[PDB]
C-alpha cells in the first residue's frame, strides 16, 4: 500500500497564467489613411466646382 | 486511515520483523457561493420627513 496520486488528488496546488492570450488588436484603415478634420456643428457643408 | 502494526528487533528473517506498509487518502466536494436579495422601495419626501 502506498499514496497514489489519485489518494492525493484533493491536495494539489493550482496555479494560473497570469495574463489572457488574445490576438493583437488595430485601428481603422480609414482614419489611418484619409485626411480628418474637427467637427463642431454635426455637419460641414463643402463647396464644389462643378462647370 | 493509516495501519501500523508490532515489530520484533530479534532477529532479521523472522518476517515479525519488517515494518508494514499502510496509506493516506482524500477526496474533494465544493463550496459554492449563491446570493439572497431584496429591494426596498421608498418615496423621497418619505425619507426627508422621517425623524
Amino acid at each position: 500500500a502506498d499514496i497514489s496520486r489519485a489518494d492525493a488528488l484533493a491536495l494539489l496546488a493550482t496555479q494560473e497564467l497570469d495574463s489572457i492570450i488574445k490576438p493583437e488588436t488595430s485601428g481603422s484603415a480609414a482614419l489611418a489613411a484619409f485626411r480628418s478634420i474637427r467637427m463642431s456643428a454635426g455637419t460641414v457643408s463643402m463647396p464644389v466646382l462643378a462647370a | 486511515l493509516p495501519t501500523a502494526g508490532w515489530v520484533t528487533d530479534d532477529t532479521s528473517g523472522a518476517a515479525t520483523g519488517t515494518k508494514p506498509t499502510s496509506k493516506v487518502s482524500w477526496t474533494g466536494k465544493n463550496l459554492v457561493a449563491e446570493e439572497i436579495a431584496v429591494i426596498v422601495p421608498v418615496h423621497e419626501n418619505t425619507i426627508a420627513d422621517s425623524r
